[PDB]
């Protein structure tokens, strides 16, 4: 029928996506290591009446042909894959990461993740866990008598024993850097897998070819900005009452043309 | 009769008869987009093309 | 059988400056969109001579003759992305289809895909081709096209590509795509690329975006009067069915 | 405003723009007559009180 | 209708009042800083009754009838006066008191004119603004500097160790013009001249009208916050004004299409 | 979606800023060779209705 009409359907729905992305950032705002997503918009095709620069006359052509659009839509959403904050819990099994990389897990079936999120347990096995039971892809298995446990910035493992002074070495905890960090696919749990988009991961260890250090006792806080998100549901509601008052215009428009 | 008509072989012509201009009945690429000036200069667009 | 052609011409006039409103308002955040506005104009006169100064001039509907785009300055908003840009004046990013053609863009948001090329977001690539390498510590795109990688263990950044932007002499004239491309007709001139800041080139600002130019207050006042206008035009259709009847009637 | 027959037609609207040559048409290609040359790599464009 | 196009400019006006009130109140913190105030204007009037016609052989008509159009902001101005002076004991910061511009080179060639004074230097030891531009007369400091002195004379001078007194480096000249107020204001704080400013006039300062240079401290912008909230308290009224007149008219529109 | 709601928005990030630096300064008051941090603004561009 009436194309005002579908336009401005397509501009309801995308600010209801972008309302849900906002409310999606302010939910997680107290998840260790999240990082904040935006959504990028884009117009939709052009229906052309007149072809631009078409000969309007002999030796003259139209300035500008007659183009109507068609409405918008969310083409794609993007991650700020910047540092958070740190915060101390004073735990020793929690580390956060500085600069660049992800900590690497197997999921049970078999398959990698790479994940950020630095606050990790030890199971009954004595291995080193994430928060959720996925064990560390290097493998740190930690002995039964332990005193304390060193992680250092070069991210290599160690623990102190009883007898012994001299602390004994565990293991290397070695962590992953990509070619396009923001390419890679999201998944529940804070956990991203290797897309097509985002190159071969390669692994390093800490503190060389660009890759961050190891603080142990931290975990990096997400980095969402509130007064960022609280304009930007301002924005939304007001763009969204001004579609819905086209959608109504349309519909007075409409009914009284029936009404003849 | 300003109905115009495209055939498939760019033969332009009004009902029944084939339109006439400059020599005989005018021919246009085979699949052109036709635009009309002010003064009856056809513009023919090769779709696809810049 | 008179005026009903005018006032469906009429309605179909409203209608469309209708459509462009609505499309005005529903990409009110669509980064570097640029607003447009219709403009119309009555079609021919017939005349009736007088027997034997003349005049009697009978008029019909009106049509829309063109829609232009203001291709004005937009307000920035922030991102903190390092590889969001923004334009400081006039100019447009050169991007390249995959077909082989070439568009122009003045939205600024771009990835890097696999192989370390510069992108926007949708995959077309950038036509100077930056290559960012990998192990990239931190990339830095200044007033100039000059786009400097830092690399650890390096003192000085190395340059890793210069982002030069086009100009056209008649902006207006370019023919608009999807997802925020122009493409070059005949009557927008030839493109000339150059050095950003240079032969009226405008400046690069690194983590901005650049917004839409929509006044919504505009937009609602020409809400209100395009749907008094159909309103009011909806009577002339009316009225002349009601006396046509009433002709046909004896 | 100059017709393409070559005679003059007389207009009150104003909305004008360039063609790929610089000159100021109206919007439907035709020119004003003066012929009013806009070069390219302009800033701005003002039209002031007067003709200027 | 016409009441719909006049109520739409005032709208309009209001809007651009709320945007300059907004830049305003958003740079509160930027050194050397000036105010903005928009200046409005009414549009032209339809006379449908010529003031002054001839009403009869002898009696004309005292006041005829006009119509106005709506109101135009014609333009706006930044006040030029004189920003509060705020310490940062820092030996670099230059705050200028009076009047007067530093001229800055641009990478183009071009010159521009900035009033915010916090300088550094670079690798090669030339004195250059917080962005990278450099002051013009090219104000070279050694490597060997123990101390920077900028006297309310405007002439650099520096100390080096194992001496007994400072080698003067240069002198820090500055530029005022007839008109500042003309001055196009280009981004990142810069100045330009046009044609409405005048040409640029170089003295040293404390001369010809010149301003003084004080070390250590950084100019506040003028920007009165008082007065912004009584501004905005004003805009939104006026604005609601305008926007019941639009719903006046469409209401009245409303009733008579449906006669 | 208006020009003074970004300005107000860019006004706030700005104030954000500066306090993230006191309290940045304020955090390490104790700690040995430190050196405190200024931020220093300046304006965005500013867009031309007439030409001065």
């Amino acid at each position: 029928m009436i194309s005002s009409l579908w336009i401005a359907k397509t501009g309801l729905d995308a600010q209801q996506t972008n309302m849900d992305v906002i409310a999606n950032n302010l939910a997680n705002v107290s998840t260790n290591g999240f990082k904040r997503q935006r959504a990028v918009f884009e117009d939709l095709l052009y229906q052309t009446i007149r072809q631009p620069g078409a000969q309007s006359s002999e030796q003259t052509t139209l300035p500008s042909g007659l183009q109507i659009g068609t409405g918008v839509r969310p083409v794609a959403t993007e991650r700020l894959h910047s540092q958070g904050n740190l915060s101390q819990t004073n735990n020793s099994k929690d580390v956060a990461i500085k600069g660049q990389g992800f900590f690497q897990v197997m999921l049970p079936d078999g398959t990698s993740a790479y994940t950020r999120d630095g606050s990790f347990q030890v199971d009954q096995n004595g291995q080193l866990v994430t928060a959720g039971g996925f064990q560390v892809q290097p493998a740190i298995t930690i002995p039964a008598n332990a005193l304390s446990i060193t992680i250092g910035r070069d991210g290599v493992v160690s623990v102190t024993q009883q007898g012994q002074a001299a602390p004994v070495q565990v293991g290397q905890l070695n962590l992953t850097t990509f070619m396009n960090d923001t390419g890679l696919e999201s998944i529940g749990e804070n956990l991203y897998i290797e897309t097509q988009s985002s190159g071969a991961p390669n692994e390093s260890t800490p503190g060389l070819n660009g890759a961050g250090l190891l603080y142990q006792g931290y975990v990096e806080t997400s980095n969402v900005n509130v007064a960022e998100e609280l304009v930007n549901m301002i924005q939304v509601q007001r763009a969204y009452e001004i579609n819905s008052k086209a959608v109504s215009t349309t519909d007075q428009m409409l009914q009284k043309l029936t009404q003849l | 009769n300003g109905n115009i008509q495209v055939g498939p072989t760019g033969q332009l012509t009004i009902q029944g008869h084939p339109v006439i201009g400059e020599g005989g009945p005018i021919t246009v690429p085979e699949g052109s987009e036709i635009t009309i000036a002010a003064d009856g200069t056809i513009s023919a667009l090769n779709p696809g093309d810049p």
